[PDB]
């Protein structure tokens, strides 16, 4: 292996106004959208589950 | 503490409205449930 | 056209505190004395007086005759 | 220059106190609330057995 | 700490500094009123004259007001102080808050 | 030192005081601690060349 | 960056006192009402 | 039992409960004294135009307000601990009775000689006989001999409960798998009430305890007849 | 553990003095209170000439050779029992 | 921008604001639950149903008031807002983790509401003791949802504690020693240390209840050699420190309020105040079994816990007398905040003293599980903790918002609340001494009078809570912008204006070492 | 005179009994006649008129001590309003008793209470101080 930290330091210090969680590139955006979609979707699903469990199925 | 006069003064009439609305927001829903308590207890 | 006497001008707050703390102490003592008479002693004498010539069998007999018991009619 | 308190203070105190006393006395004695006071001095013991 | 006379002397000396500036005047009065005492007339005299050297009439009057205030419910203090300060008030031409109507709400 | 024309100063008047005296120090003539009178003077700007 | 100052460092708007009254009413009212409706829910199950 | 508008403790039925009444009077005096002293000092600090806003020294007055409370705490702890150990004293009972807590009633067992046991349920309000107390009466009372040292063993066959009789100064938790001991000794005959003192579910408010204290002779005939 | 206090921003002389007078000495004062309370001479037990106690395989190099170094008449019996 | 600012925040002020909003909403829920309690007890008989629905209400009331109202407001709200400003720090040490501490609360609250929605709720008492809380006496998801709610609230507070301790130790000006930080900052650090040490034990304990309920373990089940009393020890080992966690930040705010409105530059006996809070924090970890005086413990163990418990009165006493000593000689400003603080001093003292009565295991035999305990804790919580919160709220509201409240209305609010809480709880002392048990949906006829009066007092408090909402609305509706604040030389949090800018102390304060 | 929001970093004026001499003068900007008064102030104060002295005071300070320490009628408003809201609370209680609460248990009926009271006296409830102790068993009445 070779030391490529300087390349990474240049990329992450590039003045493009991007927050650190998106500064790596397009993949950050994809990973973020997947994470947030699973989180919000899963939360809606948990609310549905609570609605289901709230009522007796005799 | 010193402060400047109100930028959007709330007159006595406006305060009566805010106080009334505030009290009603607490009293009405609970009052409704409490009033229909018997209808709930056995139904 | 009379002059005025130099009054006390130093430690007036401290002087006031001292006076009233001493008064608070005196009132605490008077309350202790009162309480240990209207409550403490009153209680000890009420129990001592009640049990002095207490007859438990007589008491039971009265309760029995009144019919309060399940085991004794 | 007279403020809210100078103008309305006495009225607010007077009618506030009056209203409070009136409505509480009414609630306490005219609506069927059971306070369940002590029988001591008020109830004449009646045969139960 | 120190004796009453050493305290007073320290204060009189403070206000008597010929070139005392406005800041030092305020600092002295603002600090002095924090103690459990009404300043002796000799202290007040020195402060009033410092006001004269600083051409500050308003502060002279305010100092008289704070003396009265520090007495709290002891109404016999202020009139005695004003009595002891009369020669100075006359000399400097300082009108008491009462004479200016600043004692009325 | 300051990179602007005012900076908050905290003065621990005497060693071991638990109370810190806080005040804004402005560009210009030296100011004194409201409590002990020690002098402070702002010397503005630069840092980053 | 963000807005600063009175009425700007909050997640709700205070531009209109009446719209604000409505918001506060729903906010605090929903909190206070919740237990009553949960009690009602428990009573209407069995 | 408690009577309408009661302020303090139910009258003491046992010597230990009498002991607690005197200890409480002692402590309450201290509570009144200190709380009124604080209220008084607050009013004292707030009622003067005189001021002293400069730095005040503390290492002198802190001795007073550290030593005094320390002394007062000791004056409470002494009689407190004396009573505590007194309640633990070896007494040697004449009788042992067990009580098992259940989801919503108490069962009793007197198994020294015979195998006597029964359930004790609250009398429903709709079935109370005239003059009977709502929520407090039971169908089968705990008959016990008066003026005698009795050992009560408490446990539970389901959840936690707590066996209490205020007039006697008793409260022993009923824990499944555990046998807790307490001693009972009534100075007088009569009926003494208590209520379950550990949340146990749906009818926690409705599983009272009623002790019936009678002379030994009646206790024995009652025992025989209850077989 | 972390105790239930806090400081740690810089443990110095002032802090250790604070601990000395605010925690350590008060603890010693309490234990001194507790001890000079639960004291009181306990009733000495009946003497039983157990063979595993009051051992004497060689006389002590002091006194009459039969008394232990810090012998207390009130609570230490000799091999033959308590003293007069 | 809205989402970036309010959902992705890394700002201590905005996060403190979220906490204050959450805590205010939780307070409404907790108040409603307390009214349901007092409505059921307002007259003899059954109103709602049996002890199950009743105790589901009592349990939730406690969890909501403690975990969702008091802690979030005092620590998350006032703590986040004031701590960095009081030490001149640019933000908290872990600004992003700080945001997760907040966001764990809504989910935690949702789990608590879920537990009361499914099955028959968790009517266990906030202590959640087994076997009642076990899978046989409380079968179904309710108790498990309650445990999970506590887990989330626990993680939130533990991460919050790590953040506060690190910030307070590591981010003060280089010249400022720990003995130069304000008392509120000290109260928060000590509180954080208690949270750090106590919550993991509770987590251990409730995880064991969860496994007993779902994985067939038997930590608290005698059938497998377990013991219900073990749970009590683990719970109370956390439980007592928890009550000091609820009052410590209150003590901190009281010190600032009393000092401020007495026109003083500093509280009387600063080092004695620090000593007292640390002692209280320490002693609070070795007295837990005073919650177990009737479970059947050895007499010597009971003698120890009685004695250790009483000692706390000494350091607490130094604080009370120091607050009075701070008032001494002051130029008293009778502001609404000062009124809350004065009420706090007296009412907390009363509650503390009844706590000393309860410390006596002998007397506690008769007082345990009765309304005497309820009276004690409501005096220190509903009067102590709540008055400190109200005082701090009225005092700092202008700082947080940039607007002033109407002082007259705020004094009216205090008057109503004062009558309300005292009428509600004072009579409960009588009910306790005379034997009324805790967690009862109905009571023997003799207890009617005091229960009637107590329920009426609770309605007076409801009126004060509704008025409070209106007061806050009036402030925001009128928009009276703050100009000047006095005593900034000894109250750094006000030095950057009202409200301070998003970013404060970008250029740190200058403090000489001399 | 007129204070601004963004002036929080600058020395300000305050009227306080314990801080008699504020950091700044109440009025900093002077008119032609006011400037002239400040000049006249440099000469003997004996030459200054009462009106001029009052004006010099008013330039330096906003309120006199008498003015700033004045008491008000606010307490009337506070106490009266508190009572009105406490009174309003009773209306909520009236509503509750009427629409929410059903009848109380039959054990509160007068006849039941009279019987229950005799029974309590028969079982000698609280005979030392609390209840039975207040009944005269000999004269068969409540002790006078
Ligand atoms: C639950 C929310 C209620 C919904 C109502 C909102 C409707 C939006 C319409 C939408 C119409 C669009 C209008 C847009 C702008 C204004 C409204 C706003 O932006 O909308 C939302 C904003 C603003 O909030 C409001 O809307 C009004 C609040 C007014 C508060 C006044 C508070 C005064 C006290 C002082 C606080 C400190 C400030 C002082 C200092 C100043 C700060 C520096 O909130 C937030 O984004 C963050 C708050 C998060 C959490 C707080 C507690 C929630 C607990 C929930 C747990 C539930 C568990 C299950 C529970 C399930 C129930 C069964
Ligand atoms: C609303 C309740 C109505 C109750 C009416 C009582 C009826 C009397 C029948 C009159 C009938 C007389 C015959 C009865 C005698 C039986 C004596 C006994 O064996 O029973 C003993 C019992 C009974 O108690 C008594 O021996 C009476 C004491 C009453 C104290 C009343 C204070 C009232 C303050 C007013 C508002 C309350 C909130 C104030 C807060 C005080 C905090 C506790 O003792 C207790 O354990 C109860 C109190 C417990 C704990 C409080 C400790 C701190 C008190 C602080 C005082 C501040 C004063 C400043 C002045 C207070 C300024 C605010
Ligand atoms: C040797 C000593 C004797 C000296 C005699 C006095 C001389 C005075 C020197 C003189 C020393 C200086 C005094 C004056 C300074 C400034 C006066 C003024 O310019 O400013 C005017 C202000 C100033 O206010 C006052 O000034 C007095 C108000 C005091 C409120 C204290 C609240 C305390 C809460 C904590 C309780 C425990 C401690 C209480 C302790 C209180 C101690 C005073 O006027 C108000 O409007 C505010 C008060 C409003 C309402 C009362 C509070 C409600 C309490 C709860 C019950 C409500 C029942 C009603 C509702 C009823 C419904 C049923
Ligand atoms: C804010 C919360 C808070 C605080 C600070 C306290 C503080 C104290 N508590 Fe309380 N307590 C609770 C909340 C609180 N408590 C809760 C919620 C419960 C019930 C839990 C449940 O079961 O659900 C409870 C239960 C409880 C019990 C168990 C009772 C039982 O269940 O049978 C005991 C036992 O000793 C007790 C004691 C104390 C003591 C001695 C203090 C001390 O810290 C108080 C010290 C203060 C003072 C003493 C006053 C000021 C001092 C002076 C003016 C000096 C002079 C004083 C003397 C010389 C005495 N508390
Ligand atoms: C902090 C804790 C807290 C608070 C404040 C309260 C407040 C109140 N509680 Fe309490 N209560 C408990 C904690 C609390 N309680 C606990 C721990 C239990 C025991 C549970 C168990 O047994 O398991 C209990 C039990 C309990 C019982 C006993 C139940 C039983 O044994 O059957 C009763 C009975 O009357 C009761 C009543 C009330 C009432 C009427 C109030 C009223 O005083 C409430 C009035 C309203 C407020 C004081 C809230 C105001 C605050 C806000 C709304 C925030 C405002 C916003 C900002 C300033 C930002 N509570
Ligand atoms: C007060 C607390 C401090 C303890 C020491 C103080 C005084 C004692 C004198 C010297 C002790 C030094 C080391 C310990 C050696 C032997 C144990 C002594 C501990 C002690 O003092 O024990 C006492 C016995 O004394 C005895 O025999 C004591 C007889 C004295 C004989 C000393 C014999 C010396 C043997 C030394 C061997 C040393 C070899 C050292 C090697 C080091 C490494 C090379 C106990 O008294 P007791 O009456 O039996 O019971 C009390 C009944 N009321
Ligand atoms: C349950 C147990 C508790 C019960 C009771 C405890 C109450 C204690 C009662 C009395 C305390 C007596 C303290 C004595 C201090 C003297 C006060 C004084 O006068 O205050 C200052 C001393 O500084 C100083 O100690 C600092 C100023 C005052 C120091 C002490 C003030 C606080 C007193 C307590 C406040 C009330 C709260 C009590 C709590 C119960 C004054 O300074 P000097 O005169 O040098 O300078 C002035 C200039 N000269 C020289 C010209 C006069
Ligand atoms: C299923 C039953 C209940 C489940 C509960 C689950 C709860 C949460 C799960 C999801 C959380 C995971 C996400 C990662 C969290 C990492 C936090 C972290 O690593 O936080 C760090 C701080 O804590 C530090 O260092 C040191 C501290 C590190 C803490 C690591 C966080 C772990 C979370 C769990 C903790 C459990 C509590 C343990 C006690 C029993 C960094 O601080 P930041 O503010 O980010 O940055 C500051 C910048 O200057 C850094 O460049
Ligand atoms: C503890 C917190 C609660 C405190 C007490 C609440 C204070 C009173 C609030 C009033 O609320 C209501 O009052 C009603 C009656 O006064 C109801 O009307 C109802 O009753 C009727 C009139 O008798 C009908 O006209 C309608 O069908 C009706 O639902 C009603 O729904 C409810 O909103
Ligand atoms: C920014 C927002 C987060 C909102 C929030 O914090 O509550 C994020 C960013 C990207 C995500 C979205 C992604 O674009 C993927 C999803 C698929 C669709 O193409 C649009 C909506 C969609 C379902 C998502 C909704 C949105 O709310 C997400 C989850
Ligand atoms: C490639 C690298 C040399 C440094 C470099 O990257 O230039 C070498 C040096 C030491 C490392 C090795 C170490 O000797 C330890 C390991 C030993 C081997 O048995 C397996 C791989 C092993 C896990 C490592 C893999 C290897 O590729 C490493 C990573
Ligand atoms: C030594 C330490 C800090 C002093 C300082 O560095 O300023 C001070 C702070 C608080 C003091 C303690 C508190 O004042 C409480 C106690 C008061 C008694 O007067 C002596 C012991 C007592 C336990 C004090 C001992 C010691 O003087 C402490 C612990
Ligand atoms: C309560 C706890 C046991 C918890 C459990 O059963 O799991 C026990 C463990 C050790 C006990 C302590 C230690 O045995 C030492 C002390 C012994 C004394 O007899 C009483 C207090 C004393 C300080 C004990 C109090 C209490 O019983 C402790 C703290
Ligand atoms: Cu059985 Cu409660
Ligand atoms: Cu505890
Ligand atoms: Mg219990
Ligand atoms: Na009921
Ligand atoms: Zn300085």
């Amino acid at each position: 292996f070779e030391n490529r930290v300087a390349e990474k330091q240049k990329l992450f210090q590039e003045d493009n106004g991007l927050p650190v969680h998106l500064k790596g590139g397009a993949t950050d955006n994809i990973l973020y959208r997947v994470t947030m979609t699973l989180c919000l979707g899963g939360t809606l699903y948990s609310l549905y589950c609570l609605g289901w469990a709230s009522f007796p199925h005799k | 503490i010193t402060a400047k006069p109100a930028k959007t003064p709330t007159s006595p009439k406006e305060q009566a409205i805010g106080l009334s609305v505030t009290f009603l927001s607490f009293l009405l829903p609970a009052g409704w449930v409490l009033y229909h308590l018997d209808n709930y207890k056995k139904s | 056209s009379t002059a005025l006497a130099k009054p006390q001008m130093r430690g007036l707050l401290a002087r006031r505190l001292r006076f009233h703390i001493v008064g608070a102490f005196m009132v605490s003592l008077g309350f202790a004395t009162f309480y240990k008479f209207a409550v403490a002693e009153k209680r000890k004498k009420a129990y001592a007086d009640f049990y002095r010539n207490y007859d438990s069998m007589k008491d039971f007999e009265e309760m029995r005759k009144a019919g309060i018991f399940q085991s004794a009619k | 220059a007279p403020d809210f308190h100078d103008k309305y203070g006495n009225a607010v105190l007077a009618s506030g106190a009056t209203f409070c006393v009136a409505v509480w006395v009414y609630m306490a004695t005219q609506i069927g609330i059971e306070w369940n006071p002590s029988p001591v001095g008020r109830v004449t013991p009646k045969e139960w057995r | 700490h120190e004796t009453d006379e050493e305290f007073d002397a320290r204060w009189v000396t403070y206000f008597n500094k010929p070139d005392i500036d406005a800041w030092e005047l305020r600092k002295g009065m603002n600090t002095l009123v924090g103690y459990d005492l009404v300043p002796e007339p000799k202290i007040i005299d020195a402060a009033l004259r410092a006001c004269r050297r600083l051409n500050d009439f308003a502060s002279a009057v305010r100092i008289l007001e704070v003396v009265k205030d520090k007495a709290g419910p002891h109404k016999e203090i202020y009139p005695y102080v004003i009595q002891e300060l009369r020669p100075t008030l006359n000399e400097l031409g300082i009108s008491t808050p009462e004479e200016l109507g600043l004692d009325k709400v | 030192p300051s990179i602007t024309n005012k900076r908050i100063v905290g003065c621990i008047c005497e060693e071991d005081n638990s109370t810190v005296i806080w005040f804004w120090l402005h560009k210009g003539e030296a100011q004194r601690c409201p409590s002990c009178g020690t002098h402070y003077k702002l010397v503005p700007h630069q840092l980053a060349h | 960056h963000y807005e600063e100052g009175p009425g700007k460092n909050i997640p709700f708007s205070v531009e209109n006192k009446w719209r604000l009254l409505a918001m506060m009413t729903l906010f605090f009212g929903s909190g206070f009402a919740a237990p009553f409706f949960i009690v009602r829910h428990q009573l209407l199950k069995k | 039992m408690a009577y309408p508008m009661q302020l303090g403790f139910q009258d003491a039925t046992s010597p230990i409960m009498e002991e607690l009444l005197h200890f409480h009077d002692h402590t309450l005096m201290i509570v009144f004294l200190i709380s009124s002293l604080v209220l008084y000092i607050i009013s004292l600090m707030l009622t003067t135009k005189l001021t002293h806003t400069s730095t005040m020294d503390a290492q002198e007055v802190e001795t007073i307000w550290t030593i005094l409370p320390a002394i007062i705490l000791i004056l409470i702890a002494l009689p407190s601990l004396r009573i505590l150990y007194m309640m633990d004293e070896i007494n040697n009972p004449s009788l042992t009775v067990k009580t098992m807590g259940h989801q919503w009633y108490w069962s009793y067992e007197y198994t020294d000689y015979e195998d006597l046991s029964f359930d004790s349920y609250m009398i429903p309000t709709s079935e109370l006989k005239p003059g009977e107390l709502r929520l407090l009466e039971v169908d089968n009372r705990v008959v016990l001999p008066m003026e005698m040292t009795i050992r009560m063993l408490v446990s539970s066959e389901d959840v936690l409960h707590s066996w209490a009789v205020p007039s006697l100064g008793l409260k022993t938790d009923a824990i499944p798998g555990r046998l807790n001991q307490t001693t009972l000794m009534s100075s007088r005959p009569g009926l003494y009430y208590g209520q379950c003192s550990e949340i146990c579910g749906s009818n926690h408010s409705f599983m009272p305890i009623v002790l019936e204290l009678v002379p030994l002779k009646y206790f024995e005939k009652w025992s025989a007849s209850m077989l | 553990a972390s105790a239930a206090k806090g400081d740690h921003g810089g443990t110095g002389a002032r802090t250790w003095r604070f601990l000395t007078f605010g925690l350590a000495l008060p603890s010693v004062a309490l234990c001194t209170l507790n001890s000079w309370l639960h004291s009181g001479h306990r009733e000495r037990p009946a003497f039983i000439p157990y063979h595993h106690l009051r051992i004497r395989t060689k006389p002590f190099s002091w006194g009459d050779g039969n008394h232990t170094f810090f012998h207390n008449p009130r609570v230490n019996p000799l091999p033959t029992g308590y003293e007069k | 921008m809205f989402i970036n600012r309010w959902l992705f925040s890394t700002n201590h002020k905005d996060i403190g604001t979220l906490y204050l909003l959450f805590g205010a909403w939780a307070g409404m829920v907790g108040t409603a639950l307390s009214l349901l309690i007092r409505a059921e007890l307002g007259q003899p008989g059954t109103l709602l149903g049996d002890d199950q629905i009743y105790n589901v209400v009592v349990t939730a009331h406690a969890f909501v008031m403690i975990f969702f109202m008091v802690m979030p407001i005092m620590i998350g709200g006032f703590g986040n807002w004031l701590v960095p400003l009081m030490i001149g720090a640019p933000d908290m040490a872990f600004p992003r983790m700080n945001n997760m501490s907040f966001w764990l609360l809504p989910p935690s609250f949702l789990l608590l509401l879920a537990s009361s929605m499914v099955e028959a709720g968790a009517g266990t008492g906030w202590t959640v003791y087994p076997p009642l809380a076990g899978n046989l006496a409380h079968a179904g998801a309710s108790v498990d949802l309650t445990i999970f709610s506590l887990h989330l609230a626990g993680v939130s507070s533990i991460l919050g504690a790590i953040n506060f301790i690190t910030t307070i130790i590591n981010m003060k000006p280089p010249a400022m020693s720990q003995y130069q930080t304000p008392l509120f900052v000290w109260s928060v650090m000590i509180t954080a240390v208690l949270l750090l040490l106590s919550l993991p034990v509770l987590a251990a304990g409730i995880t064991m209840l969860l496994t007993d309920r779902n994985l067939n373990t038997t930590f608290f089940d005698p059938a497998g050699g377990g013991d219900p009393i073990l749970y009590q020890h683990l719970f109370w080992f956390f439980g007592h420190p928890e009550v000091y966690i609820l009052i410590l930040p209150g003590f901190g705010m009281i010190s600032h309020i009393v000092t401020y409105y007495s026109g003083k530059k500093e509280p009387f006996g600063y080092m004695g105040m620090v000593w007292a809070m640390m002692s209280i924090g320490f002693l609070g970890f070795i007295v837990w079994a005073h919650h177990m005086f009737t479970v059947g413990m050895d007499v010597d163990t009971r003698a120890y816990f009685t004695s250790a418990t009483m000692i706390i009165a000494i350091p607490t006493g130094v604080k009370v007398f120091s607050w009075l000593a701070t008032l001494h000689g002051g130029n008293i400003k009778w502001s609404p905040a000062m009124m809350w603080a004065l009420g706090f001093i007296f009412l907390f003292t009363v509650g503390g003293l009844t706590g000393i009565v309860l410390a006596n295991s002998s007397l506690d035999i008769v007082l345990h599980d009765t309304y005497y305990v309820v009276a004690h804790f409501h005096y220190v919580l509903s009067m102590g903790a709540v008055f400190a919160i109200m005082g701090g709220f009225v005092h700092w509201f202008p700082l947080f918002s940039g607007y002033t409240l109407n002082d007259t209305w705020a004094k009216i609010h205090f008057a109503i609340m004062f009558v309300g809480v005292n009428m509600t709880f004072f009579p409960q002392h009588f009910l306790g001494l005379s034997g009324m048990p805790r967690r009862y949906s109905d009571y023997p006829d003799a207890y009617t009078m005091w229960n009637t009066i107590s329920s009426m007092g609770s309605f007076i408090s409801l009126t004060a809570v509704m008025l409070m909402v209106f007061i806050i609305w009036e402030a925001f509706a009128s928009k009276r912008e703050v100009l000047t604040v006095d005593l900034t030389t000894t109250n750094l949090e006000w030095l950057n204006g009202c409200p301070p800018p998003y970013h404060t102390f970008e250029e740190p304060t200058y403090v000489n070492l001399k | 005179s007129v204070v601004k929001s963004e002036d929080y970093a600058l020395p300000s004026y305050v009227d306080r009994r314990d801080y008699p001499l504020p950091d700044v003068a109440h009025v900093k900007n002077l008119s032609a006649s006011q400037k002239a008064l400040k000049e006249k102030e440099k000469a003997s104060w004996s030459s200054l008129s009462i009106d001029e002295k009052v004006e010099l005071y008013r330039l330096k300070f906003k309120e006199s001590f008498a003015e700033m320490n004045r008491s008000t009628n606010e307490w009337k408003t506070v106490v009266g309003a508190a009572m009105f809201f406490i009174g309003f609370t009773a209306l909520l209680l009236i509503w509750e008793k009427h629409y929410v609460y059903g009848p109380i248990p039959h054990t509160f009926e007068e006849e039941w209470v009279a019987k229950q009271t005799k029974r309590m006296l028969d079982m000698k409830v609280a005979p030392i101080q609390g209840f039975s102790a207040k009944w005269d068993y000999d004269k068969n009445e409540w002790k006078k």
